[PDB]
């Protein structure tokens, strides 16, 4: 286990949804991904955006720090964010095998 | 294990179409599917993954969608440069199963193949094999059948078809289709006909001869 | 920038074990498995199997159990694929690819062919028309190519000066042999009145044979 006062480095290999997205009661969405890497454990970047050029993120992830906690490979983990009303995306990862999934938030 | 099923194994498609190629799980995989396109020699190349997710790269031609079980990779505006054999894979669980392949050709008019027979060389029938040759040359679409006769005797024994890629100029197929039988044989019989079905014709073209005609 | 160097033995008998190799630079061998895929020609991908060189772990297509046993080596980020026992159907391209949920990174493809035939120059036959020719403006001949092994052969016509109207198919495989056949068409004011010739070079057995297409003649 790591030592006090050490951020992980972020994930570097892709992620994959293993289900839905899913609406809370209250308007929050949950995430369960699938990682295909053995680099873990690491940070899972996760965020809102409604611009996918500029990446700026729009509402709010939940999960404080959310961590693939495993080192072998095709672990799962889950993650919450608070989405903008409207259209938006959810996107894990970063990089060039990042994915994005369409979410609408009703009023 | 899991089965991708790429029902279509070859499509033909012109310029500027839409081509829809569809991957259908044996069971659901949710999104945990990629798309590839391959081209002779060369290992292939990733277009899509995770079902929706456009590779850095590629052409916004390119789009993939689906979940669950039924997966579409869409070519808007197809360019002569995506003609390859493309394949869906699924990463839901081990094995990494691969669907079984579309290949995508070319479009042009139909076209009628030139058919010429070809009788056993001299030098051939020192050897006690015999091959007659037909060659069904500049045709398309590449769907064609052809059957052989002997004497009026259908014989589908000793026939072997080879087919060349698609012309990277004129878009058309040419076949060579082979009969071999033992040179006693041959000898025994006088009229050999090569005949091929082909939607060119209501009819097959019948290339035909007779043995000891000149 | 992440990189799969593919090497192995191209030709083997049946009963042979091959040792194919993928060695990686660029990126962090124990971060992604190294997967195996087999392609036979004309056919489809086949996913053999995984390992993930941070633990060795191994995950194989049933298929393949056996046949093919996958290692790793983290010293030198390499993989490596032992075929054993090949057998004719074993004929086929093997690619290593960086397992990612969806494979950017492959190895360039090795092709290994299976076979117990020895090396043999082909058989080379001149096809003239049927005789008494044919009708119209235009004319075939063929050239006829049989019973050689191993691939590949070059058939030129007129030593590669008629090289428009000609249509040379792939070999196919005869009783371990391979043939092939080649066709030519010109207009008919050309052949016979100026001669036409199949060359066949066959490097494996440094042999190049000519044969000139001459109008049969009755029995
Ligand atoms: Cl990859
Ligand atoms: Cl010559």
């Amino acid at each position: 286990m790591r030592l006090k006062g050490v951020s992980y480095s972020l994930c570097t290999a892709a992620f994959t949804f293993t289900k839905i997205p899913a609406e809370t009661l209250h308007g929050t969405v949950t995430v369960e991904v699938q990682y295909a890497g053995t680099d873990g454990p690491c940070k899972v970047p996760a965020q809102m955006a409604v611009d996918m050029q500029t990446l700026t993120p729009v509402g709010r992830l939940i999960t404080a720090n959310p961590v693939i906690t495993e080192s072998t490979e095709n672990s799962k983990m889950m993650l919450e964010l608070d989405p903008p009303f409207g259209d938006s995306y959810i996107v894990i990862g970063v990089g060039e095998k990042k994915i994005t999934h369409h979410w609408h938030r009703s009023g | 294990d899991i089965v991708m099923t790429q029902s279509q194994k070859f499509m033909s498609t012109s310029v500027g179409d839409r081509v829809s190629i569809t991957c259908k799980a044996s069971q659901n995989v949710g999104t945990a599917v990629a798309w590839y396109q391959q081209k002779p020699g060369q290992s292939p190349k990733l277009l899509i993954y995770s079902a929706s997710n456009r590779y850095t790269g590629v052409p916004d031609r390119f789009t993939g969608s689906g979940s669950g079980t039924d997966f579409t990779l869409t070519i808007s505006n197809m360019q002569s440069e995506d003609l390859a054999d493309y394949f869906c894979q699924q990463f839901s669980s081990y094995p990494y199963t691969f669907g079984g392949g579309t290949k995508l050709e070319i479009k042009r008019a139909d076209a009628a193949p030139t058919v010429s027979i070809f009788p056993p060389s001299s030098e051939q029938l020192t050897s006690g094999g015999a091959s007659v040759v037909c060659f069904l040359n500049n045709f398309y679409p590449k769907d064609i059948n052809v059957k052989w006769k002997i004497d009026g005797s259908e014989r589908q024994n000793g026939v072997l078809n080879s087919w060349t890629d698609q012309d990277s100029k004129d878009s058309t197929y040419s076949m060579s289709s082979t009969l071999t039988l033992t040179k006693d044989e041959y000898e025994r019989h006088n009229s050999y006909t090569c005949e091929a079905t082909h939607k060119t014709s209501t009819s097959p073209i019948v290339k035909s001869f007779n043995r000891n005609e000149c | 920038q992440a990189q799969l160097q593919q090497s192995g033995t191209g030709l083997a008998r049946p009963g042979a074990s091959v040792k194919l190799s993928c060695k990686a630079s660029g990126y962090t061998f124990t971060s992604y498995g190294i997967s195996w895929v087999t392609q036979r020609a004309g056919q489809g991908l086949e996913w053999i199997g995984v390992i993930y060189p941070r633990s060795g772990n191994t995950y194989y297509n049933e298929k393949f159990r056996g046949k093919a046993t996958l290692t790793a080596d983290k010293s030198s980020s390499s993989a490596y694929m032992e075929l054993r026992g090949l057998t004719a159907e074993d004929s086929a391209v093997y690619f290593c690819a960086r397992e990612n949920y969806g494979s950017v990174y492959w190895g360039q493809g090795t092709t290994l062919t299976v076979s117990s035939a020895k090396t043999t120059a082909p058989s080379v036959y001149p096809l003239a028309p049927v005789c008494g020719g044919t009708t119209g403006s235009s004319v075939t001949l063929g050239c006829l190519v049989k019973g050689y092994f191993p691939e590949p052969v070059t058939l030129t016509w007129n030593s590669g000066s008629l090289s428009s109207g000609v249509h040379t198919f792939p070999a196919l495989l005869q009783s371990g042999l391979y043939t092939l056949s080649s066709s030519v068409t010109v207009t008919s004011n050309t052949w016979p009145s100026q001669t036409i010739t199949c060359n066949v070079a066959h490097p494996a057995s440094s042999t190049k044979v000519d044969k000139k297409i001459e109008p049969r003649v009755p029995i």
